[PDB]
């Protein structure tokens, strides 16, 4: 039972990941002969860059707003900025889009979207300049849809741009983005791949090469088929004709976190696809705080538990060649539950021979990850992604019981936030602390046993050379991503 | 500490299946080593048979083909069957037990447990 | 906040301080004494633009590593004589690329 558990776990794990492997090459293979047919210099597409924030920094929001000035794609429309502001403490954030475009913000007393004349011609009046839009707080949602309406104001639109607010784009993060919308006709969305850039602290590391994993292995697999199930949030375009069609019912859903997931969900129950571009990128920052990343991770798998029937249940719009999605989101599911029930009948019967080969099981599986992934990336700390192994565990596994819990209910904020986490950290704890209590003898002329023992201490060596690497790298301060150089460097000068 | 009890012992003269079991009371027999010792006239005592914690089983160069062991933690008792005994194995059987111990499960010394044993008389 | 300099056939502006890639600098034309004249345009990236009597004789250049550009006066005729100007025109208030002056905000010194 516990042999074929763990043969299984790594045939069923690792298998589906060479699938994805072979399924995102062929992806970037075909991406790569759209592109050798692109001629110089090619503009046909207008845009309209959209970008929405709530508070962010005003050194972040000034290098995404010149990045996106940065940008060499020669047709866009304008830089429709809607912010969730209208108070004293935002509007100082208004005054960086206004240091680096223009004076021209409007500050209109109503949502677009909670109006009546849900229409963009109440706000702003001249469609051929860049406009900020400081719009009353409600959310992430009604700023985009406010966006979404300044953009379909012009007609010469054709796509739109979808950018977070503190996004540092590339130079050609906008001609890579809005190109694959013109290669086939059945294409209204295209996805960017989105980079961390502060990989300082060592839970940003592996979140960075998590979101390396899923944008790169996960997100290009679904790209072969042009079902990809969310657009990434930093970065993303969307056809003018989808998004005037779907922007009425991604609103008024019935709420909060989906946000990007609902309107890739939308395109996709329209019976329409999506693609993804691994050649245009956008830095964004990531959570560095493990009980910050906990809630982000518990908000996300919330919406993952809300918008998955959504996706299986538009499986069959698209006929065949539909099947990959419904299978990805079944192995999303049984992969969760496979791995809760292994490891709690592992803890349950303490055989150390079973809980060892488990182990080096799952670390040789996250070694063989993250070989493709530094093959992929050409770059050697993809090998810290092993150590991503222990935050699947402790700020993953929590964060999917607690989505589960909290969507099957439908001091105690910290309860509702940090309760199903405190009482995991005592059950591991405490499994562990049995394990140890139960197998407590020392017999140095068993097999078995000699194999249970050398492989746990040459885990922990094998762990232990991987942190002091990460450390000695984080103080040579190797670890850094230029950009995060280069914004350290230009902070200090500020 | 663990205390143990060994039964068996039947005239055997010339082949049959009789069992030899020594029942084990203590606090973990999960993690101990059982192992059986015979000592004969001529000798002093030899290890014939044992059974690690996690079930494996070790038996003598001279008699491998010829025995089995067997652990049931659900008792806290460990058998030796007979296989087809031959005259020269009419020494007394021990029991012994461990639970920490390095690469020699052959000697005597190794073990810190014992039974009182049973003769055979074949 | 860009300061232009040109110098100088074959002209050639230096324009110190940070120019994004969205940027459009033109090349201008003022007679004696009437108005200025278009002579050619191109963003900071590509897709330049010439005036009509200006076609295929003056080629636009521009360095994109050192913040320079130079323009060459392949065929020129004592027909086309002006004290020529450099400008930039910043994506600040509208992206329309535009052939008119008073939309460059930033200008250079005139140069013979
Ligand atoms: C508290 C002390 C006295 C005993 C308990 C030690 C545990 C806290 C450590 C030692 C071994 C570690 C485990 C080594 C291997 C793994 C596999 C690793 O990867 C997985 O298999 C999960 C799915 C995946 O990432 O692929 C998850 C973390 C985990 C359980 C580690 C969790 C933390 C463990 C249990
Ligand atoms: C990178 C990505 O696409 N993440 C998905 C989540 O999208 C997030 O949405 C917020 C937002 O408020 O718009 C952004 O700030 C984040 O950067 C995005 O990551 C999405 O909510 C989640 C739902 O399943 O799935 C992620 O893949
Ligand atoms: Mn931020
Ligand atoms: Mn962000």
């Amino acid at each position: 039972s516990a042999v074929w558990g763990i043969s299984v776990y790594g045939v069923f794990v690792l298998g589906f990941y060479i699938a994805q492997i072979v399924f995102s090459e062929f992806n970037r293979m075909r991406l790569s002969d759209w592109i050798s047919l692109r001629p110089d210099n090619w503009n046909a597409t207008r845009v309209a860059v959209i970008i929405a924030g709530y508070r962010e920094d005003p050194f972040m929001f000034k290098k995404c707003l010149e990045s996106v000035r940065d940008s060499e794609y020669g047709n866009v429309a304008r830089l429709i900025c809607v912010i969730d502001g209208d108070e004293e403490e935002d509007l100082k954030m208004a005054e960086i889009y206004k240091q680096v475009y223009n004076d021209n913000v409007k500050k209109p007393g109503v949502v677009l979207c909670e109006s009546e004349n849900k229409n963009g011609s109440t706000i702003d009046s001249d469609v051929s300049k860049n406009i900020c839009i400081l719009q009353p707080h409600r959310g992430k949602r009604e700023s985009l849809y406010t966006g979404f309406q300044l953009a379909s104001m012009d007609p010469s639109v054709h796509a739109v741009v979808l950018i977070d607010s503190d996004t540092v784009l590339e130079k050609n993060a906008i001609l890579e983005v809005v190109y694959p919308l013109s290669c086939d006709p059945n294409i209204k969305a295209v996805a960017g791949e989105c980079k961390i850039w502060n990989t300082d602290t060592i839970l940003s590391m592996l979140v960075s090469w998590r979101y390396f994993s899923a944008f790169n292995v996960e997100r290009g697999a679904q790209s072969l088929w042009k079902t990809v199930q969310c657009v990434g949030g930093p970065l993303g375009a969307y056809t003018i004709d989808i998004i005037n069609e779907i922007k009425d019912p991604w609103i008024t859903q019935t709420c909060t976190y989906g946000d990007d997931r609902r309107l890739t969900n939308e395109v996709l129950m329209r019976g329409k696809k999506i693609v993804y571009t691994p050649f245009a990128v956008g830095w964004s920052d990531s959570p560095t705080n493990v009980m910050r990343y906990i809630v982000q991770q518990t908000r996300w798998s919330k919406s993952w538990c809300r918008e998955i029937w959504y996706t299986l249940g538009s499986a069959w719009k698209h006929g065949f060649s539909g099947i990959y999605l419904a299978f990805e989101c079944m192995y999303q599911i049984m992969y969760f539950f496979l791995v809760m029930y292994l490891f709690s009948y592992i803890a349950i019967k303490a055989d150390i021979r079973a809980q060892t080969a488990t182990v080096l099981v799952s670390t040789l599986v996250t070694i063989i990850k993250s070989s493709y992934l530094a093959l992929r990336a050409k770059n050697l700390k993809a090998f810290y992604f092993v150590l991503y192994t222990y935050v699947y565990f402790f700020c993953m596994i929590p964060a999917r019981i607690t989505a589960m819990f909290t969507m099957f209910d439908i001091v105690w904020l910290w309860a509702k936030q940090f309760l199903i986490t405190y009482m995991w950290w005592a059950g591991v704890l405490a499994a562990g602390v049995y394990s140890i209590v139960d197998n407590w003898y020392f017999d140095w002329a068993d097999i078995q046993y000699r194999f249970a023992l050398v492989g746990i201490c040459s885990y922990l060596v094998f762990v232990s050379i991987v942190l002091v690497i990460y450390l000695i790298g984080k103080i040579t301060t190797w670890n850094y991503t230029p950009l995060q150089k280069e914004l350290i460097e230009e902070r200090y000068l500020h | 500490q663990v205390q143990l009890v060994e039964s068996g012992g039947g005239l055997v003269q010339a082949g049959g299946s009789l069992k030899v079991s020594c029942a084990a009371s203590g606090r973990a027999f999960k993690t101990y080593r059982m192992a059986w010792f015979r000592q004969a006239p001529g000798k002093e005592r030899e290890f014939v048979s044992g059974i690690s914690a996690l079930e494996t089983t070790y038996y003598a160069d001279s008699v491998k083909g010829r025995f089995t062991i067997s652990r049931d933690n659900t008792k806290n008792t460990v058998s030796l069957q007979m296989d087809s005994l031959k005259p020269e194995d009419t020494a007394v059987y021990y029991c012994a037990a461990r639970r920490y111990g390095g690469t020699d499960y052959t000697t005597t010394g190794s073990y810190d447990y014992w039974g009182q044993g049973t003769q055979v008389t074949v | 906040q860009v300061q232009l300099v040109e110098s100088g056939l074959r002209l050639a502006c230096a324009a110190s301080g940070r120019i994004f890639s969205s940027d459009t600098l033109a090349w201008f034309r003022r007679a004696p004494g009437k108005e200025r004249e278009f002579v050619a345009a191109s963003r900071w990236s590509g897709g330049g633009t010439d005036y009509d009597s200006v076609k295929g004789r003056f080629t636009f250049s521009r360095d994109n590593t050192f913040n320079t550009m130079c323009l060459e006066m392949n065929s020129l005729k004592p027909e086309d004589t002006a004290v020529y100007y450099c400008a930039l025109r910043t994506a600040r208030d509208s992206y329309y690329y535009t052939r008119n002056p008073t939309g460059y905000d930033y200008w250079g010194q005139g140069t013979q």
